């Protein structure tokens, strides 16, 4: 994976749900 | 009573005015829906854009009680959607060539007609025409619907009175339900 | 103490206090370095917070790339995808009779699940909680406890 220290939010598209 | 924003079919997220004609968009897509929906017959709202910061959009239009609250209008079988950005219709999540886009200030009209004849549902910019958007639509009760991505700010008028009644279009206001 | 407290030990500690090794039960396990005391926060389930509506989505993708995809449910509204970006906590196997445990906890408004000790916890043991994966029609469990209940579904 790639490390993390800590919980990033996603951060959605305007696009996020389209084809 | 009169037709407001929905008090508990809307996602968490939204923040909706106490008066329930304004909302305001949080982080990615998502919905509220008017208290009231129609079945047939030809019916009429306005939605006003009052803020449209940068990176904020607006899917905005007609749906039925199945579609998906935490998603933008016209993502499923459930809804249809005019986008700002674009003027880009949505329908299945897929997104089609329709009409220029729309932001602050401007005052967008809906309309769908319901025959008891093709129901067709077509979309207003400040008065005017942006011509048929879908025709021969799903069967079923439809909601006036808004969907907000990220902080942007829209209020809605059910009626009577609208800002831009188009010119000979013949529909009753949505508040009628009330 | 207030859990905003509680949960910036745990950050600032974990990484000293766990690691990971080979386990007895399946492939790499995590291991505890430093008595854990019952009740105490051990590690996040750290990764990316994605709205519920975005698993599947994901879940494809990784499917046709040939991903194995971690995710940690919070609730019906959100779900940790570490699939991509996580942390150590990714490779806490299964236990039937396990010694911690999965809560959800709130921070200034964002959810966290973390990982919690069941009981004393002493140095080189295995870390293990309940995946409660619901029922299949199988995943052999290797957990190894006289209770085992012979699969993880
Ligand atoms: N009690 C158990 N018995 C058998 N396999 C287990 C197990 N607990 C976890 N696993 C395996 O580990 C997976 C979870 S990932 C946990 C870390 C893993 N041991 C690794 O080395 O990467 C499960 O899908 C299962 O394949
Ligand atoms: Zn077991």
């Amino acid at each position: 994976f790639k490390e993390l220290d800590e919980n990033v939010e996603y951060e959605e598209r305007e696009s996020e749900f389209d084809i | 009573s009169r037709v407001l924003l929905a008090l508990h079919d809307r996602a968490p997220q939204l923040k909706i005015s106490d008066d329930r004609l304004t909302v305001v968009g949080e982080k990615g897509y998502s919905m509220v829906r008017a208290s009231h929906g129609v079945r047939k017959g030809a019916w009429y709202f306005e939605i006003t854009v009052d803020e449209m910061p940068p990176d904020t959009a607006a899917r905005l239009g007609w749906s039925q009680p199945l579609g998906n609250l935490q998603a933008p209008l016209g993502y499923d079988k459930f809804s249809y959607s005019w986008r700002s950005k674009k003027g880009t219709k949505f329908h299945q999540s897929i997104g089609k060539h329709y009409s220029s886009g729309y932001g602050q200030g401007d005052v967008l009209g809906f309309y769908i007609n319901l025959p008891e004849g093709s129901s067709e549902i077509i979309f207003y910019k400040n008065g005017v025409n942006q011509g048929v958007a879908y025709k021969d639509i799903f069967e079923g009760v439809y909601f006036p619907a808004i969907s907000l991505y990220k902080s942007c700010t829209v209020s809605i008028n059910f009626g009577p009175c609208f800002k831009y009644p188009p010119k000979d279009l013949t529909y009753r206001p949505m508040s009628d339900m009330g | 103490l207030p859990m905003p407290m509680r949960f910036r030990h745990l950050k600032k500690t974990s990484k000293e206090a766990v690691g990971v090794y080979r386990s007895p039960i399946h492939g790499r396990g995590l291991f505890c370095k430093r008595n854990i005391d019952a009740g105490e926060m051990v590690i996040e389930y750290a990764g990316i917070v994605i709205r519920s509506i975005l698993t599947d989505k994901r879940e494809k993708y990784y499917d046709s790339k040939g991903i194995g995809c971690y995710m940690f449910r919070i609730d019906d509204s959100e779900v940790v995808d570490a699939t991509m970006h996580g942390n150590a906590a990714r490779f806490i196997n299964h236990s039937c009779e396990p010694n911690c445990y999965s809560r959800v906890i709130n921070i200034d408004g964002q959810k966290h699940i973390v990982i919690f000790a069941m009981r004393k916890i002493y140095r080189g043991e295995e870390l293990t909680y309940d995946y409660k994966f619901p029922i299949e029609d199988k995943l052999p469990c290797n957990c190894g406890a006289k209770k085992c209940r012979k699969f993880l579904n």
